[PDB]
């Protein structure tokens, strides 16, 4: 329908108030549409945190608070924190079809530097019981949210023949690179050590998944 | 207070009848709409219908009409969304617009569908114990690389689903075409020997909450 | 532009223009239009008189 080409974000560091402005290309994300001003996670919030855009709806804390401030149905992030952070996009369910907002992520503070857990184990008992040795190397909560992961197979510096899997938030809003010093027994096997090298940045970090021999 | 989320995205093969189950909360679903809008995790609210409950008429919506049955009960509160032969599209989560004398505006936590289906391999973990040569880091890399488990839903632990500390689990990540989290629990090396330290991982493939020691 | 989704039906929406831009003397013929006002007593041309014939 009324198609809403939302504004990417409400853009908020210090707790204040924002607007998660979600833009309609074809008119404004209005209550016709119904864009919400939905602050809609994946599961969490997932609801219209405006009420037609007009409105604060279920998922608004205050920051999803419906407000077409535009042809941007601003999702209003007003005193947005680092809980109001979420894709506050105006959703609209318009008359016709959908035709929702694309997203406006609102966003506070967040992602504190956490240390990178050395939670690298190599090719252990069970790492290596499987014919391909795998070590299971991380950087749990890496201080920037990326770490790009080098498991090191007998410190090779092995980004590759390592499963180096994303640097996700593991508990502190900060990066959990699950490396895995990978090959078929006859690298990471004979490379059983492994130093998951993922930190902040990219940052070669010492995590001892060196396994005997 | 529309908490009308849709049932779980639902592994139920392209064909095959889904349910946006969109069990409504106390909204009105009665006196006023209980539209369904099956959208991605930040697609839109992409509404099947402007679905006037209240009102007579339930203004369609054609977004997420097409295989997305709204079977949204309105005396029941729940905009079912019974996406009836559901073809490859119940794959996201089906937020539910409260369709207020059908202004489909509201959603809720809603689940999805997954019109697909997934082999349930094995759901092992890996448990490979704190750092092999170190062992003793300041948390103990209680490293559970869950097995290829072909459907994705490897649920990793740190012990078997008790205490999950610090659980680096990559995201069931497919190194093998299936779940392969690479859980490096990092619980503490005293949290590995205060509690269990039963790497666990739930992988629904062959469903078991796993209790492999690391 | 507004236009509200309450009545997807362009039926019960009560469309209604107001004016006061020249001015024209009411009549039974005529409703109870919102201006109440503009006496602006403009003549009447013609005059019955008496002549001769």
């Amino acid at each position: 329908e009324i198609v809403m080409t939302q504004s990417p974000a409400t853009l908020s560091v210090s707790p204040g108030e924002r607007a998660t402005l979600s833009c309609r290309a074809s008119q404004s994300v209005a209550t016709n549409v119904a864009w919400y001003q939905q602050k809609p996670g994946q599961a969490p919030r997932l609801l219209i945190y405006g009420a037609s855009t007009r409105a604060t709806g279920i998922p608004a804390r205050f920051s999803g608070s419906g407000s077409g401030t535009e042809f941007t149905l601003t999702i209003s992030s007003l005193q947005s924190e680092d809980f109001a952070v979420y894709y506050c996009q105006q959703c609209n369910d318009w008359l016709t079809f959908g035709q929702g907002t694309k997203v406006e992520i609102k966003r506070t503070v967040a992602a504190p530097s956490v240390f990178i857990f050395p939670p690298s184990d190599e090719q252990l008992k069970s790492g290596t019981a499987s014919v391909v040795c795998l070590l299971n190397n991380f950087y749990p909560r890496e201080a920037k949210v990326q770490w790009k992961v080098d498991n090191a197979l007998q410190s090779g510096n092995s980004q590759e023949s390592v499963t180096e899997q994303d640097s996700k938030d593991s508990t502190y809003s900060l990066s959990s690179t699950l490396t895995l010093s990978k090959a078929d027994y006859e690298k990471h096997k004979v490379y059983a050590c492994e130093v998951t090298h993922q930190g902040l940045s990219s940052p070669v970090t010492k995590s001892f998944n060196r396994g005997e021999c | 207070q529309v908490q009308l989320v849709e049932s779980g995205g639902g592994v139920v093969q392209p064909g095959r009848s889904l349910r946006l189950s969109c069990a409504a909360s106390g909204f009105t679903f009665s006196n006023y709409g209980i539209h369904w809008v099956r959208q991605a995790p930040g697609k839109g609210l992409e509404w099947v219908a402007v679905i006037s409950y209240d009102g007579r008429h339930k203004y369609i919506a054609d977004p997420v009409k097409g295989r997305f049955t709204i079977s949204r009960d309105n005396s029941k509160n729940m905009l079912y969304l019974q996406m009836n032969s559901l073809r490859t599209e119940d794959t996201a989560v089906y937020y539910c617009a409260k369709d207020t004398s059908g202004w489909y505006e509201f959603f809720d936590s809603w689940g999805q569908g997954i019109p697909v289906t997934v082999s349930s391999a094995s759901p092992t973990s890996p448990k490979v114990f704190p750092l092999s040569l170190c062992s003793t880091q300041p948390d103990g890399n209680v490293v559970i690389a869950c097995l290829v488990q072909g459907f994705f839903p490897q649920e990793p632990l740190s012990v078997t689903w008790s205490e999950s500390g610090q659980g680096v689990t990559a995201r069931n990540f497919p190194p093998s075409q299936d779940a392969s989290g690479d859980l490096y629990t990092t619980s503490s090396q005293l949290t590995l020997p205060a509690t269990q330290c039963l790497a666990g991982k739930s992988v629904t493939c062959h469903v078991k909450h796993y209790t492999n020691p690391s | 532009s507004d236009h509200t989704t309450t009545c997807t039906d362009v039926k019960q929406c009560r469309a209604y223009l107001i004016d006061n831009k020249k001015w024209v003397y009411n009549s039974g013929r005529l409703p109870r239009g919102e201006g109440d006002t503009f006496k602006g007593k403009l003549h009447v041309p013609f005059v019955p008189v008496k002549a001769k014939c």
